[PDB]
């Protein structure tokens, strides 16, 4: 989904402040 | 050993011989 | 009620094409040497589109891969030959969702009716114009009116007397 | 309601390029001896979308790896020999997501109509310009109204003689 | 040109009064190798020559 892509960047700006 | 990864649901599993 | 409204826009939308035509077409011809009205097929359908691509990745070169297993077993004994190839690939692919919604009032198809005068001079004898000033016209209408073909636009200037 | 804010829009955008033509053609031309108008088919469609790309990983200098199993049996009695190899290879890729807003409001297609004067000396007779003048003029109006190749804009300018 | 009074003319429009929704769906055909998208693909080939 295109809010389903949101999703996983947002899960990557996640894993970035997690690091 | 190492089965391949699936990352969703279409990819096929490891097939073992 | 809305349909009066949507009248309005056309009105408005084809008034301001027609004085957008008449602002070039005035300095070159003369005032009132040049009449001209516009008629807009105009879109009132509201639309929305979801658009889904996929890269292809049936060559090697560009195909992503995540896990692949490949299995070859050769047993020589061309005689008692035996040969096995069991390959298991998994992979990622490029996607590309696209949403649309289309404006409400868009144009689909203009047309144009420009109407010049003849020129008459000193004596006032009424010279009808030339060719090259007609196709000046045409283009300078064409620009004036956002002519395309996609949209199917049609612009017809004719050369005739004003009447009295 | 919102088609009048559109267009007001689109007036304006209009206008802004009419008056950046008409500064530059000014001082060169002169004053009231250069006439322009602009219309501007602009973008009122909210679009969205989302990009993924995936790096190729079919070359094994770039394939990056996170397990890697090899099982290699040769079994020589070319004779009864017998080649076994099964491999299993997990990647980790390479991934850009990439989600884009559209501005509305944008401009789509530029198509501006330009007319010039002609040049009457001290003895008052309207001498017309010259190709190289009127090539600076095509190349000053370009500049003007950002004139690309890519939206498809058409723009035509044209000598002749203003009327009284 | 005519003139003013030297030209009547007369319009009747058949109109579209009936309410309408549509829905339309498309798939990209890939029945050709080289526009094919894949995500997992198995292919075992055996050749037993005696």
């Amino acid at each position: 989904a295109i809010q389903g892509i949101e999703g996983v960047i947002s899960q990557l700006q996640a894993t970035a402040m997690a690091a | 050993g190492v089965a391949l990864t699936l990352t969703s649901s279409h990819h096929i599993p490891a097939q073992a011989v | 009620d809305l349909n009066d409204a949507q009248l309005k826009f056309a009105n408005d939308v084809e008034s301001r094409i027609q004085r957008r035509i008449e602002a070039i077409l005035s300095p070159i011809v003369g005032n009132g040497n040049v009449h001209a009205q516009v008629t807009a097929q105009l879109d009132f359908a509201n639309k929305e589109q979801t658009e889904e691509h996929y890269s292809p990745n049936g060559d090697a070169s560009k195909a992503t891969l995540r896990s692949r297993q490949l299995n070859i077993s050769e047993q020589v004994g061309a005689g008692p030959r035996s040969t096995q190839r069991n390959e298991t690939s998994n992979y990622e692919v490029d996607r590309t969702i696209r949403h649309t919604k289309m404006n409400v009032g868009d144009i689909e198809r203009l047309s144009v009716a420009v109407v010049v005068n003849y020129k008459t001079l000193a004596d006032g004898k009424p010279l009808p114009l030339t060719a090259d000033q007609m196709k000046q016209i045409e283009d300078l209408t064409r620009e004036a009116m956002g002519f395309s073909d996609k949209r199917g636009d049609t612009l017809n200037v004719v050369n005739s007397p004003f009447s009295a």
